[PDB]
């Protein structure tokens, strides 16, 4: 979480693994799919909620209808100010929302990992975890998918904690 | 025996502004503001535009002889007027309710030119060949409008004119006419025997009597006299009556029009090409579904609300931090 | 971000308008621009704090304006002290400032 | 109210130079302190900014790695270390009060350099 | 012993949308959009509207014979017309500044009709018992407007009219009149003496001279002539005068009114019932405190803003996730 | 914290009692009432803050004022488009905040009970806690009241450490 | 050895409202709504306003004797009119297109008065020294407008006027004139020769013929006759002519003007002080930078948007809860 | 967390220092400055993004243009309602976010300390921490500066945990 990974093929969130069998990056498919669908719905909502009716903006008035021309200009300028102000604030607030949304999603993924590894891994705090027990590709994939069963290893980590 | 959790990054240069900080680099973004156009005018609703090129709305609708190079269309999406559209009304004058007529003409679903009063048989007691002016030249000779004709005395006599048209069509008819205001009394007496004359035009809803205002005026386009131009709509089943004793310019052609007032008037010097868009802007047609555009306040059709902002880029990805 | 001074007041007499202006390479907020005066031999001083207003211990002759990319100083009446080099100060989004080229007024 | 620069000195190329700026007449830690370079001729190009309150700094990108600033808030003096001086770097440096820290800035005044010092007139040859 | 923290579930199927996901089920929600109406028209701020089932404003104000049965109220908040109400002007014609009159009459705090120029004493030199059009008969009686009387020559003479009225009331007085335009000179002489007629009407603020426009027009309601209908307001303490040699339709009744607010006109076939509302929509009155409605864009009163949307519902409860 | 409780009709937030001395659902009435007060003020703020004037919308124009009727139409369409767009975004944005607010509050109760229970209960992660110590109804009541006298339970935890 | 995490508390009493809670005390806040004004009027954009005081705009523009003393500024940012504005038209009458003139004059880049038709030599064939009225005397002198002169018959003869102005200036020229409508025919003959007469005024742009409307009218001030006032703009190089035998009130002075960006007219009794402001309000100049204001929404200039809400304040600090 | 401190002189966020060698209220300089700069940009975005043109409102109309005059009023009233309604919600929404934003930073500071100490101090639960090991002022500064190591006095803390 301390920096972006330029080596990832796809996905907004994922994992890096360092092991004896291999090392590399992989996407978190469930989290990335959920974030992609929610952001796509957010964008589609922003586009879809506007439905302009067929209009003809701009009216021509003669020399002796100057007050009317100024009224039409007043209307166009007022709508211009409302739309510009609202569009600027909508985009700025939405961008603030998106960036906090992404940080919340990655922190929530981090906490889920803490929930599975609460007593099996050393927390570093820089986005990394270090296993006390030896973990092969199967338990690592289980952590990625979820449902890792803590009791299977248990006391071995305690002895490594005892050594540390 | 370790794992790390983090977010993806790429070689993105998209810059996104936020509430708390500006110029944030993101891995993905969506631009909600269209700032591009194709530079050309195009079809709206699938119907070709009416492009005047060099003609004014007044020039075309009255039949200005310089505008004969333009053919009409059965349907219009909007009317295109250019910055060089100087060839408008030939004879010096003031077109009454001209802007309202321009609004009524902005788009028509079915438009045809009908010969309302054929020259051969409509005026057997009046001379329909004279009335050409130096202020409306064509091919180097004096000419006049093609949709209207200017009646003069035929035989040192101007019999009272009483003509009417019955609207036997299922669509509204736009009838144009005008009234001549000679420069001095001597000019009216030479041009019209009656001198003291009136023009009356009316329908079921419309009834107005006009009288010549004879006075010496500033010289415009080598002539001192003026013409006033008028128009009215005749609903199906109604009739238009023209009753006059002189100084009446009467139509020859009138238009059948099934109006569609949704569209407006566009000012642009760019050519019309073949495509299908939903909104036309003077700089060019656009093709977009996005909420905002910053191209021009004046657009016709279903387009994004004009915004003065440089950019409304909405982030979709996460913050890009190489590390 | 850069600015171009494009000075048009290189040589003029006292008593007439110095129509000096500055152009920004990008549109900026009016709150982030300032104009400075420096007499050779003396340290510089601030003249205008923002395109729209003046709030310092300076004669009322100094009154600027500007918007977007186009900003002007337009000092209404010149005097002997007045002829000194002028600078544009532009604040960015980061705590960083950039300056234009400036110009000297020849007496 | 005033900013006082240290005395001028002449250095040879490859040395480092320490430039001091003493501030007085106002609360030192409310305002940041900036440095601006002025070579003979040309014009002002910004050298750097240090937040007196927080210790945050910002330097010109093309000069990054050779200019470092510190602030001593017990003596109320700011210090600049200029590494690897070259002969084209002869210039008069000015100290100025910059963006203030600790409160919300609504006015345009505080984004400007109001009080300027005399100049240290450092010569490199 | 297990202790769990959680949240309640409900059998409610209320569904709401969010920014990130759609069709979110919640246990409690509230609406912002009102999609219900009573289907009845009623009094606004305690004063009943004026309802004209057959008559339009022109008919009622002029006193069309079909309007005799309409009740006269001392105050209204708005005027209600039906979609089949067109029994307006009797003699074919056009009100001048008709829409201005229609909006100004939309809200009156005190409205009284009074006889401004008594029929039996104000015009001893003219025949007030003629002026029959045969266009809008009442039970075959051919009756003319009740609020205006149309004066004709007494018999081979038309003495010049010169009448005046002083507004001695504290409220504005609305005075109506009309000008008749016969179709031919022979009819001008048959109906009025002196073919060259003048009409002048004026107040301290308003002053206008009128002339007839005598010409043959299309037949409307089997009559080829026309009438123009004019109106003016007389401020308290001022004087209104009429001067004429013919072609003037003089008022018999005039209206005293104190204008106090803006309001509009509702065109609706909805029946009128006694109910207490704050906002009247053509579809029916509404009974709500909600910020939005989707009933009709045209409303009168302190109405919710019109939104072109199916639903605006805010969640107030929790996401509904079954056990 | 996963699914809801079908039997909880006395409030939005609460506790699940599973004891040999009794069982059932009970609301946290201070937290629930706090949620009610803030949501009611929220809806009332949305409703009451719109300025409403006595006005009239819709105007009649003749056949020579089509340009002006079109100007009035443009004004009504502009206001309609602004109100629909702003109302749709306000409803969607506020509903997202309402649901996130409620999830924040339920997490807040989870965190608060964690801080009261400390090391005297095992977290399950599905919103449930399994007590190692035997807690009588009144003992539970003390947990929900935020007055859990931790030092008198640790003495039993000393025996429970021989089971883990 | 204890550390505790917390935040600043202060003595501030600023109370800020939010969505979830009301009346929240915050340590620091920023006001967005400006509720102060200088209480005096000042020069918008640094350019002095035209202050008419008691005199209306019609009076000053026509040269009303009561406000002859008003000076003329070469430029205006806006026009200040008092609530007790009077002495506008000084002879009973009504300006046509009055509001259009008022709107066009609201902001002028250059405005200079000149004598268009010098009184001494422009009309040797008419008596220019009897064009006076008792309706608007200057110190009891029985005088008339300063910018217009009223011509009457001389020697029981009224030769036809054939006057014109070439307009060889580079800026638009505002020319004003009027038409007199005597109370009766006897006044038309006593004051003017030729009871049947016309007045024609026109340019290339404008051409209009007027006819006297002679009728007895309600008395206003001490006279029954009325005057109508007209104005036109004369384009550079566009000759304006005045051809008349009737009741033409010829101009004496005309104004050369170039219009600035449109502004408005403010009606206020607030005294005028010499200072500069970003924005002018009827209650005094406002020079704030905040996005909103609650001062009367008839502002002139670029200004904060008007809202009805009593207070708008954003929090910047933390909720102030001492402990 | 549970309330503010009237003892702070300069700053928004900070720490309470209670040690045998001294006591005071030392502000969190880096976090306060980052939060203040972000709030400053927030307020300046709200104020500066309002697009103001040189305009004029208010028009004089003739008796026979009442239909137009009310349209001008309608336009002004419509703009008034929009400007009132959006402004109220904007202020209310910004204030809500501002307060949550500030609360997040203080919670972040709590987490900042918590993750740094790695069970080298007793968490109290009232927003305060009581150190198990003896911590000098240099140690305190290391915590304030964000460069404090749990290993440096790790064994002593364990012994002080045993002393419980
Ligand atoms: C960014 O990196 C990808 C890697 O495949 C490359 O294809 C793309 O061209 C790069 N973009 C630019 C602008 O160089
Ligand atoms: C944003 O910052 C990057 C950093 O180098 C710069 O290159 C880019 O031009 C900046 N963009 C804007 C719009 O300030
Ligand atoms: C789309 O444009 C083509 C011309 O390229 C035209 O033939 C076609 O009819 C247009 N589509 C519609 C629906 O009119
Ligand atoms: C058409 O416009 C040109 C512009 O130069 C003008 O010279 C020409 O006389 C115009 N034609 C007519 C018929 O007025
Ligand atoms: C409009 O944009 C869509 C977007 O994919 C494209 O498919 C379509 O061809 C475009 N049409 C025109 C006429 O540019
Ligand atoms: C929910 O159950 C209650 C019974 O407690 C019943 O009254 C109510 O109508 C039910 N609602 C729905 C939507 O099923
Ligand atoms: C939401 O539910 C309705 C039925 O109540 C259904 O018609 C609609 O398609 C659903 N929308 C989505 C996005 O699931
Ligand atoms: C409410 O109804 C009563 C019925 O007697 C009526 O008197 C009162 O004026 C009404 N009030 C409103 C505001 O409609
Ligand atoms: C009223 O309108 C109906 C509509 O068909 C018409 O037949 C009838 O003659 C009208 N009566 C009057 C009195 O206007
Ligand atoms: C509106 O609702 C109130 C109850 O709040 C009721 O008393 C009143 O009669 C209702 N009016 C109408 C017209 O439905
Ligand atoms: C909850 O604790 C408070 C003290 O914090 C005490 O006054 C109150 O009586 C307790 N309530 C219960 C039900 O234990
Ligand atoms: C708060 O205390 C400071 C101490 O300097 C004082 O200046 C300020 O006026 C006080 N504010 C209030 C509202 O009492
Ligand atoms: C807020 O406090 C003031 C007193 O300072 C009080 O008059 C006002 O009514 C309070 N408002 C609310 C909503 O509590
Ligand atoms: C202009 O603003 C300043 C505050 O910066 C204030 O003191 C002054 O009185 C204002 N002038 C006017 C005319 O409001
Ligand atoms: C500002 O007001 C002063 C008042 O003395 C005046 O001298 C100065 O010229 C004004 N500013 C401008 C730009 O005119
Ligand atoms: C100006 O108006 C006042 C107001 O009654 C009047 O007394 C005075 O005579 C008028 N003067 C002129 C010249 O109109
Ligand atoms: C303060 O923090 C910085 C972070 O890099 C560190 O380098 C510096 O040594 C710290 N100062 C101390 C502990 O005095």
């Amino acid at each position: 979480i301390e920096g972006g990974w330029t080596g990832m093929v796809d996905g907004w969130y994922g994992y890096h693994h360092q092991n004896e069998q291999g090392s590399g990056y992989a996407a978190d498919l469930k989290s990335t799919q959920n974030a992609i669908d929610k952001i796509t719905n957010k964008v589609n909502s922003v586009i879809e909620k506007m439905n302009t009716q067929f209009t003809a903006v701009g009216k021509e008035f003669n020399h002796l209808e100057k007050r009317i021309e100024n009224l039409n200009k007043k209307v166009d300028d007022g709508f211009l100010d409302i739309w510009t102000y609202n569009a600027e604030l909508l985009v700025l607030l939405e961008n603030e929302r998106t960036l906090d949304y992404h940080d919340s999603n990655v922190k929530n993924l981090y906490e889920k990992v803490r929930n599975q590894l609460k007593n099996n891994a050393k927390e570093i705090g820089n986005g990394c975890f270090e296993f006390y027990h030896k973990c092969d590709n199967t338990c690592m994939e289980s952590v990625k998918n979820g449902t890792y069963d803590y009791p299977k290893y248990s006391e071995e980590a305690k002895l490594n904690r005892e050594k540390i | 025996d370790t794992l790390c959790i983090g977010y993806h990054a790429n070689n993105s240069t998209d810059t996104v502004d936020t509430v708390l900080e500006k110029n944030v680099t993101v891995t993905h973004s969506v631009n909600l503001l269209e700032d591009k156009h194709n530079g050309k005018l195009c079809k709206l609703r699938g119907v070709a535009p009416l492009h005047l090129g060099k003609c004014n709305i007044a020039g075309w609708i009255l039949g200005n002889p310089e505008c004969e190079s333009l053919s009409t269309a059965s349907s219009w999406s909007y009317i295109v007027e250019t910055s060089n559209s100087d060839n408008g009304t030939c004879y010096p004058g003031d077109f009454i309710n001209y802007e309202e007529l321009r609004e009524q003409l902005s788009s028509v679903s079915s438009f045809e030119r009908f010969e309302i009063f054929p020259k051969t048989s409509s005026w057997p007691n009046h001379d329909s060949n004279k009335g050409v002016t130096a202020a409306c030249p064509h091919a180097g000779a004096k000419s006049f409008y093609k949709n209207l004709i200017w009646l003069v005395k035929k035989g040192n006599s101007y019999p009272k004119l009483n003509q009417s048209y019955i609207n036997d069509k299922g669509k509204e008819v736009l009838v144009l006419w005008g009234i001549h205001h000679p420069s001095t009394t001597a000019d009216q007496q030479s041009l019209y025997q009656n001198a003291d004359a009136y023009v009356f035009v009316g329908t079921s809803r419309y009834s107005k009597k006009f009288k010549p205002e004879i006075a010496t005026r500033p010289k415009v386009r080598d002539q001192e006299g003026r013409m006033n131009y008028y128009w009215t709509l005749v609903e199906p089943g109604d009739k238009i009556t023209f009753e006059a004793t002189g100084n009446l310019v009467v139509p020859r052609y009138a238009f059948t029009m099934e109006r569609n007032a949704g569209s407006g008037i566009i000012i642009s010097d760019t050519p019309v090409h073949d495509c299908n868009t939903t909104c036309q802007t003077p700089e060019g047609a656009i093709n977009t579904s996005l909420p905002f555009q910053n191209i021009h306040p004046i657009t016709i059709g279903k387009c994004p609300k004009y915004v003065k902002s440089t950019k409304l880029r909405l982030a979709t990805g996460l913050r890009n931090v190489p590390s | 971000i850069v600015l171009t001074q494009s000075p048009g007041t290189l040589s003029l007499s006292p008593g007439e308008r110095a129509t000096l202006s500055c152009r920004a390479s990008q549109s900026v907020s009016s709150s982030y621009l300032a104009w400075y005066q420096q007499k050779p031999g003396q340290a510089p001083r601030l003249l205008i704090y923002g395109a729209s207003s003046r709030a310092t211990g300076i004669p009322d002759r100094f009154s600027g304006s500007g918007s977007g990319t186009d900003f002007t100083l337009t000092i209404s009446r010149l005097e002997p002290e007045d002829f000194a080099v002028y600078y544009c100060q532009q604040y960015g989004s980061s705590p960083r400032w950039t300056f234009g080229q400036g110009t000297k007024l020849e007496i | 109210v005033q900013l006082v620069q240290s005395g001028a000195e002449v250095k040879k190329p490859g040395a480092s130079v320490k430039v001091s700026c003493k501030a007085s007449g106002y609360t030192f830690t409310s305002y940041g302190i900036s440095w601006v370079r002025q070579a003979p001729g040309q014009g002002l190009e910004w050298m750097g900014w240090i937040s007196a309150y927080t210790g945050n700094t910002n330097y010109a990108q093309k000069l990054q790695g050779r200019v470092t600033m510190t602030t001593d808030t017990s003596t109320s003096t700011a210090y600049m270390e200029l590494r690897s001086l070259r002969s084209d770097d002869t210039a008069v440096y000015y100290c100025a009060r910059g963006l203030l820290q600790g409160v919300v800035i609504l006015d345009s005044y505080y984004y400007t350099m109001d009080v300027w010092g005399q100049g240290t007139t450092v010569t490199v040859s």
